[PDB]
Protein backbone atom coordinates (compact mmCIF):
# COMPACT_ATOMS: atom_id res chain seq x y z
CA UNK A 1 0.00 0.00 0.00
CA UNK A 2 2.83 2.38 0.88
CA UNK A 3 5.11 1.21 -1.96
CA UNK A 4 2.68 2.20 -4.72
CA UNK A 5 1.95 5.51 -2.97
CA UNK A 6 5.66 6.28 -2.71
CA UNK A 7 6.41 5.44 -6.34
CA UNK A 8 3.39 7.46 -7.51
CA UNK A 9 4.18 10.57 -5.46
CA UNK A 10 8.00 10.62 -5.65
CA UNK A 11 7.72 10.69 -9.46
CA UNK A 12 5.03 13.39 -9.42
CA UNK A 13 6.49 16.66 -10.78
CA UNK A 14 4.39 18.44 -8.16
CA UNK A 15 6.49 16.68 -5.53
CA UNK A 16 9.69 17.95 -7.14
CA UNK A 17 8.30 21.50 -7.34
CA UNK A 18 7.29 21.48 -3.67
CA UNK A 19 10.62 19.88 -2.71
CA UNK A 20 12.69 22.53 -4.49
CA UNK A 21 10.52 25.25 -2.95
CA UNK A 22 11.18 23.75 0.49
CA UNK A 23 14.90 23.53 -0.32
CA UNK A 24 14.89 27.22 -1.25
CA UNK A 25 13.07 27.98 2.00
CA UNK A 26 15.46 25.70 3.90
CA UNK A 27 12.81 23.39 5.36
CA UNK A 28 14.54 20.31 3.89
CA UNK A 29 18.22 19.54 3.23
CA UNK A 30 19.57 20.82 -0.06
CA UNK A 31 20.71 17.30 -1.03
CA UNK A 32 18.62 14.35 -2.12
CA UNK A 33 17.91 11.90 0.73
CA UNK A 34 20.59 9.30 1.39
CA UNK A 35 18.78 7.29 4.10
CA UNK A 36 15.15 6.10 4.32
CA UNK A 37 14.65 8.21 7.47
CA UNK A 38 15.40 11.52 5.76
CA UNK A 39 13.43 10.40 2.70
CA UNK A 40 10.42 9.94 4.99
CA UNK A 41 11.12 13.32 6.58
CA UNK A 42 11.22 14.95 3.13
CA UNK A 43 7.94 13.24 2.23
CA UNK A 44 6.39 14.51 5.47
CA UNK A 45 7.57 18.08 4.88
CA UNK A 46 6.81 18.22 1.15
CA UNK A 47 3.46 16.42 1.12
CA UNK A 48 2.46 17.68 4.57
CA UNK A 49 1.34 14.24 5.77
CA UNK A 50 3.10 10.97 6.47
CA UNK A 51 2.63 8.20 3.87
CA UNK A 52 0.55 6.25 6.41
CA UNK A 53 -1.57 9.33 7.14
CA UNK A 54 -2.24 9.89 3.43
CA UNK A 55 -3.64 6.38 2.98
CA UNK A 56 -6.21 7.02 5.72
CA UNK A 57 -8.12 10.06 4.44
CA UNK A 58 -8.76 11.32 0.90
CA UNK A 59 -7.46 14.91 0.81
CA UNK A 60 -4.06 15.29 -0.85
CA UNK A 61 -3.41 18.81 -2.16
CA UNK A 62 -4.47 20.76 0.94
CA UNK A 63 -1.30 20.07 2.96
CA UNK A 64 1.32 20.46 0.20
CA UNK A 65 4.29 22.58 1.26
CA UNK A 66 3.82 26.35 1.22
CA UNK A 67 6.60 28.93 1.15
CA UNK A 68 7.76 30.40 4.46
CA UNK A 69 9.11 33.55 2.77
CA UNK A 70 5.66 35.21 2.58
CA UNK A 71 6.58 37.10 -0.60
CA UNK A 72 4.44 40.26 -0.68
CA UNK A 73 3.63 40.45 -4.40
CA UNK A 74 1.55 43.59 -5.00
CA UNK B 1 -21.16 14.42 -32.58
CA UNK B 2 -22.37 12.53 -29.52
CA UNK B 3 -25.59 14.51 -29.06
CA UNK B 4 -26.66 14.60 -32.73
CA UNK B 5 -24.97 11.85 -34.77
CA UNK B 6 -25.34 9.03 -32.22
CA UNK B 7 -29.07 8.68 -31.65
CA UNK B 8 -30.17 5.04 -31.40
CA UNK B 9 -33.55 3.69 -32.52
CA UNK B 10 -33.36 -0.10 -32.86
CA UNK B 11 -36.12 -2.70 -32.59
CA UNK B 12 -35.10 -6.20 -31.49
CA UNK B 13 -37.08 -9.42 -31.65
CA UNK B 14 -38.45 -10.71 -28.36
CA UNK B 15 -36.65 -13.93 -27.44
CA UNK B 16 -38.64 -15.04 -24.37
CA UNK B 17 -42.04 -16.76 -24.43
CA UNK B 18 -42.46 -18.30 -20.94
CA UNK B 19 -45.45 -16.07 -20.06
CA UNK B 20 -48.74 -15.01 -21.64
CA UNK B 21 -47.42 -11.49 -22.21
CA UNK B 22 -44.14 -13.05 -23.34
CA UNK B 23 -46.02 -14.82 -26.14
CA UNK B 24 -47.91 -11.56 -26.75
CA UNK B 25 -44.64 -9.62 -27.09
CA UNK B 26 -42.70 -10.05 -30.34
CA UNK B 27 -40.40 -7.00 -30.32
CA UNK B 28 -38.96 -4.31 -28.06
CA UNK B 29 -37.72 -0.99 -29.47
CA UNK B 30 -34.61 0.44 -27.78
CA UNK B 31 -34.28 4.21 -28.22
CA UNK B 32 -31.76 6.42 -26.45
CA UNK B 33 -29.79 9.61 -27.10
CA UNK B 34 -27.03 11.43 -25.22
CA UNK B 35 -27.78 14.76 -23.55
CA UNK B 36 -24.62 15.88 -21.72
CA UNK B 37 -21.05 15.36 -22.95
CA UNK B 38 -18.01 16.86 -21.23
CA UNK B 39 -14.31 15.97 -21.17
CA UNK B 40 -12.32 16.75 -18.04
CA UNK B 41 -8.62 17.33 -17.50
CA UNK B 42 -6.40 14.25 -17.08
CA UNK B 43 -6.64 12.71 -13.62
CA UNK B 44 -4.93 9.92 -11.72
CA UNK B 45 -5.29 7.88 -8.54
CA UNK B 46 -2.44 7.50 -6.05
CA UNK B 47 -3.71 5.17 -3.31
CA UNK B 48 -5.52 2.90 -5.82
CA UNK B 49 -8.45 3.56 -3.45
CA UNK B 50 -8.29 7.36 -3.11
CA UNK B 51 -9.46 10.56 -4.73
CA UNK B 52 -8.44 11.25 -8.31
CA UNK B 53 -5.70 13.88 -8.52
CA UNK B 54 -4.42 15.90 -11.45
CA UNK B 55 -2.09 13.90 -13.71
CA UNK B 56 0.72 16.13 -14.95
CA UNK B 57 2.15 15.34 -18.41
CA UNK B 58 5.64 14.54 -17.10
CA UNK B 59 4.24 11.80 -14.86
CA UNK B 60 2.33 10.35 -17.82
CA UNK B 61 5.51 10.43 -19.91
CA UNK B 62 7.59 8.72 -17.21
CA UNK B 63 5.07 6.04 -16.21
CA UNK B 64 3.93 5.30 -19.76
CA UNK B 65 0.49 6.60 -18.84
CA UNK B 66 -1.98 8.29 -21.19
CA UNK B 67 -2.56 12.04 -20.97
CA UNK B 68 -6.29 11.44 -21.25
CA UNK B 69 -9.22 13.24 -19.67
CA UNK B 70 -12.38 11.53 -18.43
CA UNK B 71 -15.43 11.56 -20.70
CA UNK B 72 -18.74 11.96 -18.86
CA UNK B 73 -21.98 11.00 -20.62
CA UNK B 74 -25.62 11.60 -19.68
CA UNK B 75 -28.26 9.72 -21.65
CA UNK B 76 -32.04 9.34 -21.83
CA UNK B 77 -33.30 5.85 -22.71
CA UNK B 78 -36.76 5.15 -24.13
CA UNK B 79 -37.78 1.49 -24.24
CA UNK B 80 -40.92 0.59 -26.18
CA UNK B 81 -42.49 -2.86 -26.19
CA UNK B 82 -44.76 -4.09 -28.97
CA UNK B 83 -47.51 -6.72 -28.78
CA UNK B 84 -49.80 -8.43 -31.28
CA UNK B 85 -52.67 -6.09 -30.41
CA UNK B 86 -51.50 -2.69 -31.70
CA UNK B 87 -50.60 -1.26 -28.28
CA UNK B 88 -47.19 -0.35 -26.91
CA UNK B 89 -45.71 0.14 -23.43
CA UNK B 90 -43.09 2.85 -22.87
CA UNK B 91 -40.51 2.78 -20.07
CA UNK B 92 -38.57 6.06 -20.01
CA UNK B 93 -35.40 6.23 -17.90
CA UNK B 94 -32.81 9.00 -17.56
CA UNK B 95 -29.19 7.89 -17.14
CA UNK B 96 -27.21 10.06 -14.67
CA UNK B 97 -23.76 11.31 -15.73
CA UNK B 98 -21.13 8.58 -15.76
CA UNK B 99 -17.52 8.28 -16.93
Amino acid sequence: DTKVLLTEILLDPMYDYAATVARIDGSIPMHKPRTPKEAEYEFKTVIGRTPAELLSQKEFYDKIYTSKYRPDFT
Amino acid sequence: IVKQMFNVDITYKDQRDHTEIDKLRESVQIQFNFTDVNIERPQHRNYSQGNKINLLPNKARLCGLSYSGPVNLAAEVILTAHYSNGRQEVKRASIPPFQ
